[PDB]
């Protein structure tokens, strides 16, 4: 059933979770279906594309002389998992920031979900004049618009398909990387860049086998 | 055709939009029947109007206490004012329960039967004391002619409800950030304005 | 809601409300004016 | 093999809540008699009778099972919560021997408060006998905050369970194909649930249950203990306790596992301090068990195409004497739920009976053997649960023969050949029951008659015509002398019941060798007599459910019917349902004896306070001499141990004295239902309806007497409840007031 029309189709579905036989009826139903799984693949990817860039950027810039070493700290010692460590000097405590985090994100998430449940619904109701930017599109993952694609890149359809899968190939790689950051940190107890600096120095001596 | 509490949600069938402060908010399917809907709009307004009347009493005293006047906290105010009063407790309660049973009962029978109290039995009053709508009387409770115009009466109903929902949320606030800080509401305000980043609900020692 | 109120009007549910009333009333009548035997 | 779901089959609304009886065609009409009410609560969960569709029956079952889990998880979270806020766990943890557990504080109303006994630890409440305190100590639990979180987790997971049942039924419900993927279910249930489940537990025991109970047993105060999470973070702390933790997984991946000998052990026996199993041994057990179930889960060929096929395995084990054997069973099991339920209940009940024997001799959780009320309550519970479950197999197997039995699939099969020599089964089994009851129970009467006549030399006893169980005695020594020869690396034996020395804890013995004699020979046989008969009643009902010589057509009458008629001399209680109704009384009688045996034996020969000069048992070791006579079981067990219950008025055990009487009332009350019949009652109601009619106060729902089948069910229910609740009062009051 994998025709290959999709961007990131390379014929790898051993378990058969994307088949159209499952969820035969019509309705909302369950999460496992082509409409939701395709949507969650890029969401995981984009969030991970941001995370893997940010988990290693302060450490790299810290080894370099640009950023102060006080701020340059391992991604797991910056406030998440306070047993690991906690940055004392922010402009507010973590829990105050979490209520900021939750609120400002709840808006963005719920609104996106509402868009998935009923397309174009968020433009119809007044939202502080920002309704023109949320018109959406046929597909729930690639809305586009005056903001999300403010610089219209793929005016041609063929150029979009090339970008639509470069978003995935560069993205599915990042998801693996963050899975490496978590596993590296537990065993090594050090940042991801310092672990790289060791394998380049003593590869045979610094390794998972060790 | 109008705003809603969650954009994109289909509003219920029974909430047409004529009522004041209608945003299609009833997931429990309450007020689905006409008779219960006729009862709840009157329950919402009294819970509102008592909130406005009460919360203003708390701000007036808590501000007068912060300025220097002799006013106590809204909490533990009935305990310190009864210690030194000529009116015992029990004579003050059943002066309130007995006097409200008159009003609260007359309001009930206007609900069950509109226009019933305007018969002229009570001291020969007929044109007043008959309801204009369910929870919106007039004549005597509207001395100023601020309701003899449907254009300016329909939006005033929207302001009575919007400043009311907000008001009875505030009373829940006073309960909550009293139990945490055991201070007045105004004192909690000046602290947040003094050091907004540091003094929040996270740093009160409670709720964590 | 018409069907919910009808479910609440069944026998198992109305009896549950009766039991909480009669038992709640008697236990409350023993908590205050404790352990009565003779009626004044 | 693949996933298959049908979207939004059923709408969710309260419309059918208002219309009871919707599931059945007969009940949807409405009530004109009061019999409609009893039929409603009865046929509610009989999904096979509602509809013929096997798919809908599967959707209903898979979603109802999600309910029992949510019902369990709030119950389980309640114990954790009630143990956190209304208990003495922190006090008991610091002085376990002297302080008693208490998780049920009572309110202050008329009377009542006296039940809040002086438990100890600055606390007063009801003394529990569930063993939760020893369970929470076997794991790393020192504070009440760990119990609160554990409770909030259950409510969260329980709502998820309940949500799942609505989701898996009302929104996205699987298809019949998803349910028949039986091979897939076995691999996931074996490897995933039992395998990883046990491997996970090992992790917790290794990182929390071992680093905490080592300090607690060394006298350290609980508040000074380092918290369960800190041990994971610091590899230096746990290394001080177990130095093997300093090497860190290199021994594992290099296959040098001898380094982990510090915490992975084969000690055997019991801890001298706690009177419980070595916690290091259990981590080794559950670790071992995971590797065993993991390989088992890679057996069936679900979708990869490599492995065994259940059908090919069944239709290949054939024999001459059997003919066509095991052939048409894969079609049965994949089509009828009652077949699987009967098989599952038989092993799920016989397992809880194994849990009861393998816990008392091998006390796993610490400070359990010294809490005799706890050790006696767990045994009596898991044993009763086994009897019910076993009897359910005989009921839920007869339903298969009546409803889900197609003779076309079964020709010269194992199931067909069993029916064709059924009269040989029941006949040969009838002879055994008569053989046992004479040679076993008749021995008891011989001892009674000999004693009353003044001929005690002629009794069956130790000082007498001894009948000693040589086979058991030989097995005790073999398992006792095993560490020398058959299990050299074993430091000691599995339990001290086989042989050895006493293990004393807090001045009380946890376990000591049990000696078997002439009395233990009669009782062990008495049990077989009660088991062979209980099988005769159920097995007879199964085979003769579909047809008999008296009634060649029972299957058309159905599973439960009272009687065909007063003809043939009488046909009342001929159905398979009425065989289950009879097996319950026997099953209850058999289980009760297996409980008296545990109480008098362990009180007299095992339990007691250890002094400088030996042990002083509770009943002075009277099981050997008195048990041989029936009057001994009346004098030394009943007329003696009933003193603590009777004299409970005016103390915290007063509730047991009431339940002791209340249980007798409900037991007798059942006799009205079993002895009489629905004819006398229906006529009496007519004379009552006249008075209610005379005053124009009469029900439109006509009153009708209870149905014959219901009358019998109502009897055995009030009968078992009163028979079982008496012991529940006669035991806990006896044992809590020790001796
Ligand atoms: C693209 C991702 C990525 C990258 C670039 C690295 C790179 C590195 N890792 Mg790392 N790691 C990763 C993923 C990654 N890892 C993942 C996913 C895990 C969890 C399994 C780990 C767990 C891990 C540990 C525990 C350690 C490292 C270490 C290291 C460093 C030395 C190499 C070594 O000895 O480990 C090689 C270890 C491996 C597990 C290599 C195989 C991982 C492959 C490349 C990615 C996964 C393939 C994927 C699962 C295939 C798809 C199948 C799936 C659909 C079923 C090096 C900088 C070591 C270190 O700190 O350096 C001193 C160290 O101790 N890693
Ligand atoms: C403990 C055993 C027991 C008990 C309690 C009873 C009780 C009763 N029998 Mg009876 N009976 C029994 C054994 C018993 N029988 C046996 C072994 C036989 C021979 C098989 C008979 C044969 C028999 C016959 C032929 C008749 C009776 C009748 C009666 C009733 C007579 C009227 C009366 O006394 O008012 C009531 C007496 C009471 C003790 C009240 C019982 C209920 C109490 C008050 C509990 C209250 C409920 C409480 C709230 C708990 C409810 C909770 C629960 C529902 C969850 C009576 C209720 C006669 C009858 O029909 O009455 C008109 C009648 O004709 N019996
Ligand atoms: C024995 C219990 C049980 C079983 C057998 C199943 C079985 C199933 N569930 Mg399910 N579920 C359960 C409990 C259970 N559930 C509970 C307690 C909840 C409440 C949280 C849910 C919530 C749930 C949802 C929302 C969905 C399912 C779905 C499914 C189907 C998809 C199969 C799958 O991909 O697995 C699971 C796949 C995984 C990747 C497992 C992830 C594990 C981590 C914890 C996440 C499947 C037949 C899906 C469905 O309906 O099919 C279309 C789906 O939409 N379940
Ligand atoms: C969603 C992804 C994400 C998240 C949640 C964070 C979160 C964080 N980053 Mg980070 N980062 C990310 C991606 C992310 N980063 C990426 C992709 C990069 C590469 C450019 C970086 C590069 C980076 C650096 C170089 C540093 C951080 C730092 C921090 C911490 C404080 C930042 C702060 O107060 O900003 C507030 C800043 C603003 C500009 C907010 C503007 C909004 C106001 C209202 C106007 C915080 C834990 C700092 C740190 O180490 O913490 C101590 C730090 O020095 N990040
Ligand atoms: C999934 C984790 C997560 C997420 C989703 C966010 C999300 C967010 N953080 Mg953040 N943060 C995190 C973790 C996270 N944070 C951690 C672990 C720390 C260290 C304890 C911080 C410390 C932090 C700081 C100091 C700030 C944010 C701020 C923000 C907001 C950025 C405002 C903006 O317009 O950016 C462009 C944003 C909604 C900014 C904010 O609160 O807005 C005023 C802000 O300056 N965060
Ligand atoms: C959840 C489990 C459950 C349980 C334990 C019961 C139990 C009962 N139901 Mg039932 N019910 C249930 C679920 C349940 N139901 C469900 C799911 C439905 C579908 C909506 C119904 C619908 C239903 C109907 C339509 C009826 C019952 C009736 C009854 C009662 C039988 C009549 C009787 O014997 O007393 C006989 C009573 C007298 C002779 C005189 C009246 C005095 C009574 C005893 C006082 C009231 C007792 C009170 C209800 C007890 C509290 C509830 C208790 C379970 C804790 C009985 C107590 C019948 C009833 O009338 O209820 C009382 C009845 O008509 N139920
Ligand atoms: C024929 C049976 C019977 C009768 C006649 C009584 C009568 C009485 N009981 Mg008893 N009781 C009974 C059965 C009975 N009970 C049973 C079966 C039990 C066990 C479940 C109990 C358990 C019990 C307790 C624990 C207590 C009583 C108490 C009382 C007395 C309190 C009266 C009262 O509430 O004050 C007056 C109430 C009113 C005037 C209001 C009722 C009229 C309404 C409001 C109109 C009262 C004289 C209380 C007592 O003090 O003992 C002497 C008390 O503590 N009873
Ligand atoms: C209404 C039924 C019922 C009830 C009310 C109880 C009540 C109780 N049980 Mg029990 N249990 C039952 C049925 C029941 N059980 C059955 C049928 C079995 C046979 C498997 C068991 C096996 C069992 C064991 C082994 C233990 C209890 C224990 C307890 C007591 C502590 C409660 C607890 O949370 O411990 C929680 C129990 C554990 C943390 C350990 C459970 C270990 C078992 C072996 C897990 C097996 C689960 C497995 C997946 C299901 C069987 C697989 C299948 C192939 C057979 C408590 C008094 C414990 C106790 O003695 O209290 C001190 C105890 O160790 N139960
Ligand atoms: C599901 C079971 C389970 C889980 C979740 C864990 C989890 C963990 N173990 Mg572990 N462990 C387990 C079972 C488990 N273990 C079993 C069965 C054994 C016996 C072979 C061990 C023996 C073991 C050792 C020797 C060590 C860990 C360690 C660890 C921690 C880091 C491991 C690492 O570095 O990679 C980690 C939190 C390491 C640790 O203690 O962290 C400091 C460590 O050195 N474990
Ligand atoms: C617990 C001790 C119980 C022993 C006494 C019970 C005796 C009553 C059983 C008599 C039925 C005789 C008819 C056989 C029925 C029959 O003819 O079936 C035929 C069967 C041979 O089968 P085939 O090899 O031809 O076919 C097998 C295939 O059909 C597989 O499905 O016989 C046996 O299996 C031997 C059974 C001996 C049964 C007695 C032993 C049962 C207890 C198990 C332990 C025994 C050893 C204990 C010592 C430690």
């Amino acid at each position: 059933y994998l025709d290959g029309t999709l961007p990131g189709d390379y014929g790898f579905d051993p378990l058969g979770l994307l088949d159209p036989t499952v969820s035969n009826g019509q309705g909302a139903g369950g999460f496992v279906n082509p409409r939701w799984l395709q949507y969650s693949e890029v969401i995981h990817a984009r969030w991970a594309m941001l995370g893997a860039a940010g988990c290693i950027a302060p450490e790299i810039l810290g080894k370099a002389g640009v950023i102060p070493a006080e701020t340059a700290v391992d991604w797991f010692r910056t406030g998440v998992i306070p047993p690991a460590g906690v940055y004392k000097d922010f402009w507010a405590d973590p829990f105050t920031l979490f209520f900021i985090e939750v609120v400002a994100i709840q808006f963005a998430e719920l609104k996106r979900l509402q868009d998935y449940k009923n397309p174009g619904s968020q433009s119809r109701q007044y939202f502080l004049g920002l309704e023109g930017l949320f018109k959406g599109s046929d597909n729930p993952a690639y809305p586009g618009g005056p903001f999300f694609n403010f610089a219209n890149f793929g005016k041609t359809e063929a150029e979009m398909k090339k970008l639509k899968l470069n978003e995935i190939k560069n993205g599915r790689l990042a998801m693996l990387a963050m899975f490496g950051y978590g596993a590296q940190a537990v065993i090594t107890g050090d940042g991801p860049f310092d672990n790289l600096l060791a394998h380049l120095a003593d590869p045979t001596g610094a390794n998972l086998i060790t | 055709d109008r705003p809603l509490w969650s954009p994109g949600s289909e509003p219920p069938a029974w909430l047409d939009g004529s009522l004041a402060g209608d945003y299609g908010f009833d997931p429990l399917h309450l007020s689905e029947e006409p008779e219960m809907r006729k009862w709840m709009v009157q329950a919402e307004l009294v819970h509102c109007r008592w909130a406005m009347l009460g919360v203003a009493g708390i701000l007036f005293t808590s501000i007068g206490a912060k300025a220097g006047g002799n006013f106590p906290d809204w909490y533990d105010a009935g305990k310190e004012l009864q210690k030194n009063s000529d009116i015992p407790l029990g004579s003050l309660i059943f002066t309130e329960l007995l006097l409200f049973g008159w009003v609260e009962t007359k309001r009930l029978y206007d609900l069950r039967n509109p226009g019933s109290q305007g018969d002229g039995s009570f001291l020969g009053i007929t044109d007043g004391l008959k309801g204009k709508e369910n929870g919106y009387p007039g004549g005597l409770f509207d001395p100023m002619g601020m309701s003899k115009n449907e254009a300016s009466f329909k939006e005033a109903k929207q302001k009575e409800v919007k400043n009311g929902r907000l008001a009875m949320l505030a009373f829940v606030g006073f309960i909550a950030q009293h139990h945490a800080t055991h201070k007045s509401p105004i004192d909690n305000l000046l602290d947040h304005v003094a050091d907004p980043f540091h003094v929040t609900f996270a740093t009160n020692g409670v709720s964590i | 809601m018409k069907d919910f109120t009808t479910y609440l009007s069944t026998a198992p549910v109305v009896g549950l409300g009766w039991a909480i009333f009669t038992s709640g009333l008697l236990i409350e009548i023993n908590r205050f004016f404790p352990d009565p035997l003779v009626f004044s | 093999v693949k996933i298959a779901v049908d979207r939004n089959p059923v709408e969710t609304n309260f419309e059918k809540w208002a219309k009871p009886g919707h599931f059945s065609r007969a009940l949807a009409k409405g009530p004109n008699t009061t019999t409609w009410i009893w039929n409603l609560h009865a046929d509610a969960h009989d999904f096979d009778n509602h509809t013929s569709d096997l798919e809908e029956i599967s959707r209903k079952v898979f979603s109802a099972h999600f309910g029992q889990l949510g019902i369990i998880l709030i119950w389980l979270s309640g114990m954790y919560f009630h143990g956190a806020r209304f208990s003495n766990y922190e006090g008991w943890l610091s002085d376990p021997t002297h302080i008693k557990p208490s998780a049920q504080v009572v309110w202050p109303i008329v009377g009542q408060e006296i039940l809040n006994g002086d438990v100890g630890g600055g606390f007063q409440g009801i003394q529990i006998t569930s063993g939760f305190f020893q369970l929470w100590r076997a794991s790393g639990i020192t504070s009440e905050l760990q119990l609160y979180s554990t409770a909030i987790g259950g409510l969260v997971l329980a709502a998820a369970c309940f949500f799942a049942g609505w989701f898996h039924y009302h929104k996205a419900a699987p298809k019949l194909e998803w349910f028949q993927n039986v091979e897939s279910m076995l691999n996931h249930h074996l490897a995933g649930l039992l395998g990883l489940g046990s491997l996970a537990w090992a992790g917790h025991q290794i990182h929390v249950s071992l680093p905490v109970n080592k300090l607690l047993d060394a006298g350290v105060d609980p508040k000074e203990i380092p918290l369960p999470h800190e041990f994971l973070l610091n590899q230096s702390i746990i290394a001080d306790l177990y130095p093997s933790f300093s090497k860190g997984l290199a021994p594992f991946f290099t296959l040098n596992w001898a380094e982990y000998s510090d915490f992975l052990t084969f000690k055997g026996g019991l801890n001298p301090v706690t009177g419980g199993l070595w916690l290091s041994d259990t981590a080794h057990h559950h670790l071992a068990i995971a590797v065993l179930f993991l390989v088992a889960g890679h057996q069936y060929r679900t979708n990869w195409g490599i492995g065994h096929s259940i059908k090919d395995i069944l239709e290949s084990h054939k024999g001459p004497f059997t003919g066509n054997g095991h052939a048409g069973l894969y079609e049965i099991l994949t089509t009828s739920w009652h077949a699987q339920l009967a098989i599952n209940l038989a092993l799920f009940g016989s397992l809880s009976i194994i849990v009861a024997h393998h816990m008392y001799a091998m006390p796993p959780y610490p400070y359990l053997a010294t809490d005799y009320g706890t050790q006696l309550s767990l045994f009596t519970h898991h044993m009763w649960i086994g009897g019910f479950c076993v009897v359910g197999a005989g009921a839920h197997a007869a339903i298969f023969m009546v409803r889900d039995y197609d003779p076309t699939n079964n020709y010269n099969n194992l199931l067909d050949r069993v029916i064709r020599h059924r009269d040989a089964i029941i006949s040969h089994l009838n002879w055994v029951s008569i053989f046992l009851g004479f040679h076993s129970f008749g021995l008891y009467i011989h001892n009674d008659t000999m004693s009353a006549l003044g001929r005690p030399q002629d009794m069956f006893s130790d000082t007498a015509i001894q009948l000693q169980p040589v086979f058991a005695q030989w097995i005790q020594n073999t398992h006792f002398t095993a560490p020398q020869l058959t299990a050299p690396n074993a430091l000691a034996a599995t339990s001290l019941t086989w042989g050895g020395d006493v293990v004393a804890v807090g001045g009380k013995v946890a376990m000591m060798p049990i000696a078997l004699g002439t009395s233990d020979f009669l009782v062990h046989h008495i049990h077989a007599f009660t088991i062979h008969v209980t099988v005769l009643i159920l097995l007879k009902g199964v085979l003769f459910a579909r047809s008999s010589r008296l009634i060649p057509d029972k299957a058309n009458l159905g599973f439960r019917f009272p009687c065909d008629g007063p003809g043939r001399g009488g046909t009342c209680q001929v159905s398979a349902w009425d065989h289950v109704f009879l097996g319950l009384f026997w099953m209850y009688n058999s289980l009760s004896i297996v409980i008296f045996h545990f109480s008098w034996k362990m009180q007299s020969d095992v339990w007691g306070t250890v002094t400088d000069s030996g042990v002083s048992h509770i009943t002075g070791g009277n099981f050997a001499q008195s048990a041989n006579t029936i009057n001994g079981w009346l004098r030394d067990f009943l007329w003696a141990q009933s003193s603590q219950v009777i004299q409970s008025y005016g103390s915290a055990l007063s509730a047991y004295g009431l339940m002791f009487l209340g249980a007798h009332f409900v037991w007798a009350f059942s006799l009205m239902f079993l002895f009489s019949g629905r004819g006398y009652w229906q006529e009496l109601i007519e004379s009552i309806v006249w008075a209610h009619n005379k005053l124009r106060v009469a029900p439109s729902i006509q009153p009708r007497a209870l149905s014959i089948t219901q009358g019998r069910a109502v009897g055995v229910a009030h009968y078992l409840l009163g028979g079982i609740a008496t012991t529940w009062s006669f035991f806990l009051a006896r044992i809590i007031a020790v001796g």
